[PDB]
RNA sequence: UGGUGACUCUAGAUAACCUCGGGCCGAUCGCACGCCCGGCGGCGACGACCCAUUCGAACGUCUGCCCUAUCAACUUUCGAUGGUAGUCGCCGUGCCUACCAUGGUGACCACGGGUGACGGGGAAUCAGGGUUCGAUUCCGGAGAGGGAGCCUGAGAAACGGCUACCACAUCCAAGGAAGGCAGCAGGCGCGCAAAUUACCCACUCCCGACCCGGGGAGGUAGUGACGAAAAAUAACAAUACAGGACUCUUUCGAGGCCCUGUAAUUGGAAUGAGUCCACUUUAAAUCCUUUAACGAGGAUCCAUUGGAGGGCAAGUCUGGUGCCAGCAGCCGCGGUAAUUCCAGCUCCAAUAGCGUAUAUUAAAGUUGCUGCAGUUAAAAAGCUCGUAGUUGGAUCUUGGGAGCGGCCGUCCCCUGCUCGGCGCCGGCCCGAAGCGUUUACUUUGAAAAAA
RNA sequence: UACCUGGUUGAUCCUGCCAGUAGCAUAUGCUUGUCUCAAAGAUUAAGCCAUGCAUGUCUAAGUACGCACGGCCGGUACAGUGAAACUGCGAAUGGCUCAUUAAAUCAGUUAUGGUUCCUUUGGUCGCUCGACUUGGAUAACUGUGGUAAUUCU
């Protein structure tokens, strides 16, 4: 008897065939395009989509104007719309099945930090996130999984604290400026 | 530039205190010590710093903001009455015995071996 | 076990208290009292969890032992006292007075009242028996044994009793058309007029209850209280008025309030 | 009197009893003190017979459990099923006695045996069905080395109580005495297999005469790749180069305004692994978060684990061995050009993880209800009768009345006889009880711990 | 994601199994930078256990003649804090483990009009027609011990 949680679940599934050429080379096409680091980062997104895509199958069996469906369905639609994956024009849950992995990879912080143009590449973007240079509404985000809410997209900029902003200039410059005055004399 | 906005402000007449969640803005420099917040909250709410008890600070990641919980009592006679002993001891106005519970228990079990006034002659 | 249990596990605690599952192993086991374990709200949970005056349980000791908390008329220095349905919690130094009536969602609401209102409560009678020398006795839901009640008071009625004396004033007969707070099951907290009591001899008597919006439901009789004559209640009701607007209605009424208030 | 669906209920009346191992009816204690020609009282504490209430407990109802027939009859005058009257027990009961009756259960699997069987909430897997697991933090049960007996108490057949016996074992001046970690640590042993003889009552609650004491319950650290979540191991430019847009050239070549990729080429800008003042954290610390200062070019601050014949992603490369050594889940490789061994380079896969053995799930439509098969691949009894089991022909109400939308759609009606409200000169229309072929089925409702 | 793939043949189509394939939970091998949660002597032996700890407790309110400490105004005893000790209450909860147990346990579902119940809560507590407070102890304390030895007495 203890006051611990225990509740924890996996966020991915390993695929059945470990050596489908067609899969191996489509998941590396995803990793290159969007600058992820291993196939777990891809199977993580694919698994979230599969759970969404499982819940959608479950609600489409139900009769139209079912109270559980109308509540649960709109709740699922407003969530996908809120993260910028689905459209407000298209929020109808037969479109949720016509929805794929690139739509979720586009909304992760790494790709937004790149496609706003305050990073130079997708690999530079992770560097800028990992090295806590970027923020979202005065919150410095260390983590490139961070799925950007649709309203919360425009508030991605540099940290006030980082040298890319109006921040205290970094370790290499400050050591090279001190070595530069130690070099001049 | 260390600022304090208070929040969830409540006046407990039944513990004779104000209590509030303390949002401290400190961008650029570290978590500011409790003493400074206690002095900075005293001049805010027009009281002495001695009847204020401000604890349990968790600085948000990134670190331009932290949150602790605060209490302002009416008198030190109330403070010393209805405050937990460890949080008084942080203000250096309470001392507990140095003797660990291993000593107190070995004393207690030795004291059960003897009956009557001999129970006094266990610790020398 | 080889004798009565003195502990209660936090995960075993009744759901309506809304204790978490990470603060401790144990919940407060309610002190033996007028109300049942599964139906009472202990004083500690009404002080540190709901009103949030205290933080810890040692704080609730430092409030209740100062003899401030006056549950239905009498001061209580027991942190795990079972305060239950209709009981009036009078915190005197704040000048506040609370009646424990169920929110339309299962949990007990914090429902403030006027001190003029606090002077009386309303008690469901459990049974009537005739005492030692033809003396009619009268046991209520909070076990307030009353000797010499009005003879037209029957088994499932309610009685408006004055707390300062403990004597009946007026009684509501269990009749069709009378208001009903439902105090058990899925329909816990629901308010509505009693439509049809359906008698099942040997089994439990179900009782249909029509709502104020017309959303008629039913309950087992034992879970049904009466709070008013016809449509007019004898208490002040908590906001929502015991209707239970649906999850769809709750959602769009949260959306409406979230945008309109700002 | 009042009450139930039902009392031999509760209450009333009569007559008595009322245990000496004994029902109650207060010889109890605190604060504040008063009024009253010595008497009257406030606020509590504790106590107390009985009723009720809460907390339960106990014994009963209905239905539900794995394998086994190389377990087919079992139970019974040392109680088996029932009757009657007691005894015992908190009470209902073959619980137990006495006398009776001869029952009770079973092919709808009793009875016996087995179980690496505490049950359940649950766990894994998973198209739909399923299969496997559940010692394990919540519920309920059981036990404290094995049996047994009991004291106290509201509650125990208690074991951090006692009494024996059995087994084991401690101390002994040898007469005696003491023991029970399947509590927390820790030790031995057993094993493929599992952590510190740590700090603390601050949280959570519990116990007590109790705002105050105590709690290996619980919390906090330590060990911890059981497992889960996030997530570094570099990014960017200038150059050599190469591939792809264009004017242009048969080919070469020219330009790079545009791209894209690689070289221990060079260049600064980076940020945390670590180091570390301080605050914060906290019972006191730790970790995290915050934050001075240091902290990176072979960014040596150095990513492994397994593979590279097929299944199965990736060398017909080089050196060694020569059916040896070995690899090899299977098929196979090894006897002198080894794509498979032993290494080098190289490439692939997953990646802070990856391999192996074993149980188990899917794959297994290779246990088949969904859904398998049975001429010849394994398989239909030699043949027939035959009882339980399973399955079982057809048949028993329909037409229209009332209303709407543009001939077709969606609604209300096609049982009857004691008590009062929309009314009327004994009853007419209607409201509320109670009897109404009996079940499966379907739909709704109540009720159903959380996790 | 409701999936198959190699292997009997000279070659073929089958039945059919072996092997592969992914998860899971125990062990284990090699390797391991940061960070958040976190299982962890169940499996064999419900085997045996050195040592330390794990259940004690006081209010204004049962009992204070320990000067153990201490207030002064005493002769109408009793200031107060207060060890010990009697008393009361608890120790039947919690914790551990899963050996036994197969209509048992357990689960849902009812019954208790068949029972018991410290405690809390509310009743009840001049209902009986018949001393301005009583009696004997015992502990703590003091003293005398005995046993090699016990929380012995």
């Amino acid at each position: 008897p203890v006051a611990r949680s225990w509740v924890c679940r996996k966020t991915y599934v390993t695929p059945r065939r470990p050596f489908e050429k067609s899969r191996l080379d489509q998941e590396l096409k995803l990793i290159g395009e969007y600058g992820l680091r291993n196939k777990r980062e891809v199977w993580r997104v694919k698994f979230t989509l599969a759970k969404i895509r499982k819940a959608a199958r479950e609600l489409l069996t139900l009769d139209e104007k079912d109270p559980r469906r109308l509540f649960e369905g709109n709740a699922l639609l407003r969530r996908l719309v809120r993260i910028g994956v689905l459209d407000e024009g298209k929020m109808k849950l037969d479109y949720i099945l016509g929805l794929k992995i690139e739509d979720f990879l586009e909304r992760r912080l790494q790709t937004q930090v790149f496609k706003l143009g305050l990073a130079k590449s997708i690999h530079h973007a992770r560097v800028l996130i990992r090295q806590r240079h970027i923020r979202v509404r005065k919150q410095v985000v260390n983590i490139p999984s961070f799925i950007v809410r649709l309203d919360s997209q425009k508030h991605i900029d540099f940290s006030l604290r980082s040298p890319y902003g109006g921040g205290r200039p970094g370790r290499v410059k400050r050591k090279n400026a001190k070595k530069g005055q130690g070099g001049a004399g | 530039t260390v600022t304090i906005r208070t929040r969830k402000f409540m006046t407990n007449r039944l513990l004779q205190r104000k209590q509030m969640v303390i949002d401290v803005l400190h961008p650029g420099k570290a978590t500011v010590p409790k003493t400074e917040i206690r002095e900075k909250l005293a001049k805010m709410y027009k009281t002495t710093p001695d009847v204020i008890f401000v604890f349990g600070f968790r600085t948000h990641f990134g670190g331009g903001k932290t949150t602790g919980f605060g209490m302002i009592y009416d008198s030190l006679d109330y403070a010393k009455k209805n405050e937990p002993k460890h949080r008084l001891a942080r203000h250096g106005l309470y001392e507990k015995k140095k003797t660990s519970r291993k000593q107190r228990k070995e004393r207690k079990n030795r004291m059960k071996k003897v009956r009557g006034t001999a129970k006094a002659n266990v610790g020398a | 076990a080889r004798g009565p249990k003195k502990h209660l596990k936090r995960v075993a605690a009744p759901k309506h208290w809304m204790l978490d599952k990470l603060t401790s192993v144990f919940a407060p086991r309610p002190s033996t009292g007028p109300h049942k374990l599964r139906e009472c709200l202990p004083l500690i949970i009404f002080l540190r969890n709901k009103l949030k005056y205290a933080l810890t349980g040692d704080e609730v000791k430092k409030i209740c032992m100062q003899r401030f908390i006056k549950i239905d008329g009498k001061v209580r220095a027991d942190i795990t006292y079972p305060a239950g349905f209709m009981d009036v919690i009078s915190i005197d130094k704040t000048g506040e007075n609370f009646r424990l009536i169920y929110d339309t969602k299962g949990r007990f609401a914090v429902h403030r009242i006027t001190p003029e209102e606090a002077k009386y409560k309303l008690c469901k009678v459990r049974k009537i028996f005739v005492g030692t020398k033809g003396i009619p006795h009268l046991v209520t839901h909070d076990a307030r044994t009353i000797r010499y009640p009005d003879p037209l008071i029957k088994m499932n009625d309610t009685i408006q009793i004055d707390l300062e004396t403990g004597k009946i004033t007026d009684f509501i007969k269990f009749d069709t058309g009378n208001l009903c707070m439902v105090t058990g099951g899925a329909n816990l907290g629901r308010i509505g007029v009693i439509t049809n009591r359906e008698r099942h001899p040997g089994s439990f008597d179900v009782v249909h209850v029509k709502d104020a919006n017309g959303n008629s439901f039913a309950t087992r009789l034992s879970n049904i209280f009466v709070i008013g004559k016809g449509n007019k209640p004898w208490i002040s009701l908590p906001r929502g008025k015991g209707i239970r607007l649906t999850i769809a209605e709750e959602r769009d009424k949260r959306l409406a309030a979230k945008q309109s208030s700002g």
